[PDB]
């Protein structure tokens, strides 16, 4: 017996080798650099072992086939289908969406059949059972009736609290679905996600010996928000032209005056790499800690039970 | 983030207050009843005798040797009790009832046995003949839900 | 009407006074570098005007007193308690620990009525309402009584489950209060806060003009973690014999390759001050975003409500 | 940063007790006094009896044929139960009693109605006369508000 590995952990490494992948780098050299720039041993580990099959000549998705308890029979089968298509790449940037969403999906049911199902089932129907078990705490309660009337009449009065539990019900749904003029100022920018993923990407296709304008180059292509593939292809013009790193970036808001002074050091420094990395993994946590996602819930979640209590009552 | 272990307790005692509420207004109401008739009974002495004593039932308090007042014969809840030719009413008060049987009434009524009576307790009563009543008809009696299993008796009982 | 500053920057402001004053340098001149290191301007403003009151002649105390919005009157005193005993440089050790005392206890409270205090009422009853509405599916469940013994016996019959929420209500308390043999593997060692101060006290005696070897005996002598005070003697008695910082720093797990590739280039550029500036700003942002901290209370939340589901079951 | 559910809860059931302490506390005297009463009652037998039989207010609770010692009709809440010219005053003991109404009483009195008598329940009351008592105004009455709604009668009530 052996478990896979975490969310958040099968996340960052279909990531990063969708990203390399994408750059052109040789497969084994993308396998080599996710492992080496790895914090987890187990990550490493695996990715050292994919790696050596993958170097006897092995598919990826034959390789990721010595950890099956990792990379599932659908996970290996939309690599091996990239694999036999010609679209490995397009594949494992699929793969990496998914992952992504994948882990939000679970911080966001949890916080505050899977777990997620079963927490689901469970919260759903939580307090719509807690009503109907004091609502049959013997007869003439608030709201009730005599159990000697026509059923039907029965049923139709106390259609209230039927409506109150099922609204119950809607608004539990409601929190676990969401949750898990100047034109331009309408556009979705930037946000944490993508910068955070634009940093790890950088971090690691400079970790692993790409220079600056070969990694931007490679992201400008894999960049997903529109407006950030505009700031990235005015960050990659602009360094082309001989302009310092830290002054392309400093143009734009979405870097702030820190992730600009520190990337001015890394020029400075031959250290760029790491800068990168250390940058990327504070994004990354931000990103996970942000915390409403969970607070807004039980606002709802008890707020809506005692709703219903009252209902009859009254 | 905090405190609603107060606001439900005070809402469940208030809610607690609103089901105890009707069933101690109609114990209420049920009791205020039962006085209504330990006031026409004990009335019942006079007009047994009174019966037994001439063959005629009699016409009105004075006739039954009681306080020839109806007004006289009162309670709590009771606002009087008349002699009607041996039957025996009790009005409910208008202060101090429930609200669904105050300024209502009940009857009491006997019937020969030919040597002796025999009583009948329910809802309000005339006197036809000397062994005949009929319901006094008319909006103002004491619903049977009020009253005890002992006092459900029908004009027509025997 | 004049606001105070925020309780962060007061902190790092007698944070690296305290360490200049007990470095020996000048008070002005003490007061002068951390005005030019300042980020901020109403800070590098107000120091400015404090500092040229001391060289009028004033004290400290009172060259703090045209900041009474500031400076309230129990860090004056303080302040001239400290220059009337001739303790100015402990009371300003006092008061640093003081400020960092007060931001983190300030972060602390409100992180998370805000979202803090609606999140932190709503997670500590949660559980122990599931648990209550478990319970109140009616009657003849596992532990209960049937309803007609007397109240109190059957209240303190289930004193079992009222002791179970209480418990786990104290649980979910304790992680939100904290929570915002090889006898050396066991001493406390080196921490991020620990490793930010004697980043930022450095930072600051570099960028003021004293040397490295003036600037670590001061900070040998002013390092509160022993183990810390330990490795510095080290760093300082091997760059005194005339091994290269970087190299000294490297023996030392506390400092990350990157922390000592950073300082390595620092050393060859003569920008050890710009370097060690923009490392502390790092580790003192990356110190106030704090991942343990989280997965510990989710052990804790579901543990202790399962404990309690089992308990009556049983 | 966390633990304020545990924090808010302990309070809330703290303030809980709080506001539920006012009305345990008077529902609770009135429980205790609701007692005084029926010690007091159930001697109106007696009472009323040696009334009728003499025509003369029992003067003491041997007159009535009761505990000719009045410490001797007490109760847990209740110090005892005194018959005084036919009324019969109960005293609240001073101990395991509210705390405003230890050592308060209350009188039950009966009027002539001719042939009989009509018993009131309310706040100390002295007799004068065979047929008018009055307030025994003094400090020691048990409160209005602790008194049941059967029980409000006044000096003159006929």
């Amino acid at each position: 017996g052996f478990g896979g590995v975490e969310g958040k952990d099968i996340l960052v490494f279909t990531r990063q080798f969708a990203t390399m992948i994408d750059a052109g780098l040789p497969l084994v050299q993308c396998l080599d650099i996710l492992a080496s720039q790895m914090d987890n041993p187990s990550f490493k580990k695996v990715l050292f072992a994919i790696k050596s099959k993958v170097e006897q000549g092995s598919t990826f998705a034959d390789a990721l086939k010595e950890h099956p308890k990792v990379f599932d029979e659908l996970y290996v089968q939309l690599c091996a289908a990239g694999e036999v298509g010609g679209i490995l790449d397009a594949i494992l940037n699929r793969l990496a969406a998914y992952r992504e969403k994948n882990e939000k999906l679970k911080s966001k049911v949890k916080s505050a059949l899977v777990a997620i199902g079963v927490t689901a089932v469970l919260l759903l129907k939580v307090t719509p059972v807690f009503e109907k078990m004091f609502a049959d705490f013997g007869s003439e309660l608030p709201g009730p009736t005599q159990m000697i009337v026509n059923f039907s009449h029965m049923a139709q009065e106390y259609f209230f609290h039927v409506a109150g539990s099922i609204v119950a019900v809607v608004m539990s749904f409601t929190w676990s679905y969401r949750q898990p003029l100047f034109m331009p100022v309408f556009g979705p920018v930037l946000r944490k996600v993508a910068v955070a993923r634009f940093t790890r990407t950088l971090g690691t296709m400079i970790s692993s010996g790409v220079p600056i304008l070969d990694a931007l180059d490679v992201t400008a292509k894999t960049a997903g928000n529109r407006t950030v593939e505009d700031a990235i292809i005015y960050v990659r013009g602009k360094i082309a032209e001989g302009k310092n790193i830290a002054g392309p970036l400093a143009e734009t808001k979405v870097f702030p005056s820190m992730v600009v002074q520190m990337i001015g050091v890394g020029e400075a420094t031959g250290a760029m790499d790491t800068m990168l990395n250390k940058i990327a993994d504070f994004y990354d946590d931000e990103v996970d800690a942000a915390a409403m996602i969970e607070p807004v819930l039980m606002v709802f979640l008890g707020g809506v039970v005692g709703g219903f209590l009252i209902g009859m009552y009254l | 983030f905090t405190l609603i272990e107060l606001m439900i307790v005070i809402a469940i005692v208030g809610i607690l207050a609103a089901v105890a509420l009707p069933a101690y207004q109609d114990y209420t109401a049920r009791a205020q009843v039962s006085e209504a008739i330990l006031l026409a009974e004990g009335q019942k002495s006079a007009v047994t005798e009174y019966y037994l004593n001439h063959g005629k039932w009699p016409e009105n308090n004075t006739s039954a040797g009681v306080a020839s007042s109806p007004t006289d014969i009162k309670g709590k809840y009771v606002k009087e009790v008349e002699v009607k030719n041996g039957v025996v009413t009790a009005t409910m008060l208008s202060s101090g009832v429930n609200n669904e049987i105050k300024g209502k009434k009940l009857s009491l009524w006997a019937r020969r046995e030919n040597g002796s009576v025999k009583w009948f307790c329910g809802q309000p009563v005339t006197r036809t003949d000397d062994d005949t009543v009929a319901d006094a008809k008319d909006g103002k009696e004491i619903d049977t839900k009020h009253l005890p299993s002992t006092c459900r008796d029908n004009f027509d009982a025997k």
